[PDB]
């Protein structure tokens, strides 16, 4: 329940 | 406000007269928020991150609340496992990274 | 420093002897690097992103420098799609965000 939220636009 | 990173920095959110609880992050492009209806039409988008891709839907020029900072812009729609707040409104809403 | 959010938050870091750039990542419980070795015992971990999980090797009392500050703490390893910087080490540095 580590969450880790790097994020881009395919 | 000034917020310290010893627990996730979750703010209220209010969209379509809704409060909710979405977290602010800056590993983000966007703004992706769970399931919910918003107005008019939409486009498709694949988000990438940790685990893979998920498809959204893409609406643009969504009037979005966070932690009380007016913001208009674009909300990603889809199945991601919490609401996030990424650069696109952290930006709208003058927010920096310090140390 | 103060950095802005019109482009994704990258710094450079050193870790293991190596340089390498990291996304500093204020929706990131832990900090996630690409494959390389560390010294030490590790215990296997699954984490979550948007995508779902990934597997990853936890390394614990690792020292890193971000951008030039120094501080300890886990470190896992395995097939994130970005290196991040996560809270766990943006506390040591002094890390806020401010709007
Ligand atoms: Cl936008
Ligand atoms: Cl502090
Ligand atoms: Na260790």
């Amino acid at each position: 329940v580590s969450f880790n939220x790097p994020q881009i636009t395919a | 406000p000034q917020i310290t990173l010893w627990k996730r920095p979750l703010v209220t959110i209010k969209i379509g007269g809704q409060l909710k609880e979405a977290l602010l992050d800056t590993g983000a492009d966007d703004t992706v928020i769970e399931e919910m209806s918003l107005p008019g039409r939409w486009k498709p988008k694949m988000i990438g991150g940790i685990g893979g891709f998920i498809k959204v839907r893409q609406y643009d020029q969504i009037i979005i609340e966070i932690a009380g900072h007016k913001a208009i812009g674009t909300v990603l729609v889809g199945p991601t496992p919490a609401n996030i707040i990424g650069r696109n409104l952290l930006t709208q809403i003058g927010a920096t990274l310090n140390f």
